[PDB]
């Protein structure tokens, strides 16, 4: 997908500032507390049955690390998120047979949680930007139902 | 089905909003256009540039709606009924959409109270969003 | 919100379905895990090939709990509160995926019933089975 | 997308028997039917105030006998959906603005057309050959929003 030079210094400057170690973990538990349903996929994690339960949850952390990695991973190949998520498609489509909606909820719940952490650092624009990210990342990793 | 928690939840965030609320409104319109510009084609007299005096004015009619919802949460397919049939039978406006501008306002809510968006509260206010726009789905 | 029209239309296809419903819900059913994959996941202890005992028995409840709907149509949250709960509690059903069944039903429906299936009554059905879906959908 | 030969073959068997005159037109109408909001972007087709005036609508038959012929081009190029509907795509996002859900809405109800039309000869499997090439067909209109 394809953004402006402006949308890619927006995305870019901000990401800059993103604590790694944190909010891969913030996302995938509220996704897990928001779409329930989603909690399906990761009965191994443990206790998720409160908020705080999964929130709290070092399996849940250490997983959104990973998951953080691949939306970095993407920020570097824009203009290639299809090559970058090959093996993340065939793992989520044809292994886990996740349906590619939920792509667009993670997508969706990130985009809150770096709302939420830059508050009026994070502008209409500043979204849009993203919103044409995580759609493109989304797209990507549903290419093995395409 | 939203929960006792939901409510109070929904309730909190509400009152912790205050006297923003019609400009946090006009803001998730605002994120809506810019983000998904696909929705602008509903707004073809309205300027929408950043600061047009129309999105601020229907930014507090959106949000007013809102309130109103929350303040009958309890019986929100008759608090809403006149807006639903305006959405669906007036409007025409595609489902999908409800769930783009869903989406914008608890963005604008998550960029404005740090302390009120918890995972709960996020939980229990798309909940809240989700109920309002089956409302205003429920009428084609 | 269902139309008194859409009641009589919804009425109507079910009586000329007549005693064949368990045997259409079972093939809805296989037309859903062939055409959509991915909701196969939910039924790993099943034997999903054509002719399964297990998709027939199924298919029948299936099939069942549509009825059930259609008898109480002015109160489907509570004559499908049971069922609600199972789909979004214990099940965790992935509520894209009532959709998909909605679909492979007016499919079904389509190939069986060619003096029924006409455009009004398609919107009617699609109608019926989209607020079916809103309630099993309603207790996350 | 691909089908395998089987499901080529349970395809083009079943789309020579279509009346190409008639399908689009039946297809198009029970989309403004049953998804009413569709009609915001048909109302200089008259009226539509009815199931019997969207159906017996002249413009309506016409205008679905163009919507078949790309389906029927589609259909002639399963392997390049993309390149054959670049066009339609800029018409569709880039103009138009239509919401690509309203792809898959399209693609689902010309399947209901078929099996209406076609009853037991449309069996389980040739409708799951169907839904490949619908949603191929609604992921190439939908190329220009990815
Ligand atoms: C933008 C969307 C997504 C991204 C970028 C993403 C990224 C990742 C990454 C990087 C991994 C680890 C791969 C590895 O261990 O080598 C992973 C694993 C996994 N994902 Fe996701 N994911 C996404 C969406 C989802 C969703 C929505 C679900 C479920 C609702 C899901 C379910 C899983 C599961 C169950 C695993 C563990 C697989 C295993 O280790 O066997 N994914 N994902
Ligand atoms: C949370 C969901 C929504 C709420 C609470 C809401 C609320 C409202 C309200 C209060 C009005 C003014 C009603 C009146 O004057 O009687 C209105 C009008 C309108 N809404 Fe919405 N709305 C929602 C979703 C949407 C969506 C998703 C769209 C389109 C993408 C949309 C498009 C419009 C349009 C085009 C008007 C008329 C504006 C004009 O011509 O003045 N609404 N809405
Ligand atoms: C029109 C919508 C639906 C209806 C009317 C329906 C109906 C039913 C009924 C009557 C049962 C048996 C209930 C009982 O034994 O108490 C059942 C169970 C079940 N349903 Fe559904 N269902 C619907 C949608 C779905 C969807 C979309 C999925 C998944 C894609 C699904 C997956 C399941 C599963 C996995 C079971 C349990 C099967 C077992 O383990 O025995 N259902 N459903
Ligand atoms: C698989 C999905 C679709 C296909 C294959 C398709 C195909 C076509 C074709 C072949 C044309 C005529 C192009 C021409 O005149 O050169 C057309 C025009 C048009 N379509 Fe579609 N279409 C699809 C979906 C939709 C949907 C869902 C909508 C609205 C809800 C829509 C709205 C329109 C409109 C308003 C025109 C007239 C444009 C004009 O002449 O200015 N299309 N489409």
């Amino acid at each position: 997908v394809h953004l402006t030079p402006e949308e890619k210094s927006a995305v870019t400057a901000l990401w800059g500032k993103v604590n790694v170690d944190e909010v891969g973990g913030e996302a995938l538990g509220r996704l897990l507390v928001v779409y329930p349903w989603t909690q399906r996929f990761f009965e191994s994690f443990g206790d998720l049955s409160t908020p705080d339960a999964v929130m709290g949850n070092p399996k849940v952390k250490a997983h959104g690390k990973k998951v953080l990695g691949a939306f970095s991973d993407g920020l570097a190949h824009l203009d290639n998120l299809k090559g970058t998520f090959a093996t993340l498609s065939e793992l989520h489509c044809d292994k886990l047979h996740v349906d590619p909606e939920n792509f667009r909820l993670l997508g969706n719940v990130l985009v809150c949680v770096l709302a939420h952490h830059f508050g009026k650092e994070f502008t209409p624009p500043v979204q849009a930007a993203y919103q044409k990210v995580v759609a493109g990342v989304a797209n990507a990793l549903a290419h093995k139902y395409h | 089905v939203l929960s006792p928690a939901d409510k109070t939840n929904v309730k909190a965030a509400w009152g912790k909003v205050g006297a923003h609320a019609g400009e946090y409104g006009a803001e998730a319109l605002e994120r809506m256009f810019l983000s998904f510009p696909t929705t602008k084609t509903y707004f073809p007299h309205f300027d929408l540039s950043h600061g047009s005096a129309q999105v601020k004015g229907h930014g507090k009619k959106v949000a007013d709606a809102l309130t109103n919802a929350v303040a009958h949460v309890d019986d929100m397919p008759n608090a809403l009924s006149a807006l639903s049939d305006l959405h669906a039978h007036k409007l025409r406006v595609d489902p999908v959409n409800f769930k783009l501008l869903s989406h914008c306002l608890l963005v604008t809510l998550a960029a404005h109270l740090p302390a009120e968006f918890t995972p709960a509260v996020h939980a229990s206010l798309d909940k809240f969003l989700a109920s309002v726009s089956t409302v205003l789905t429920s009428k084609y």
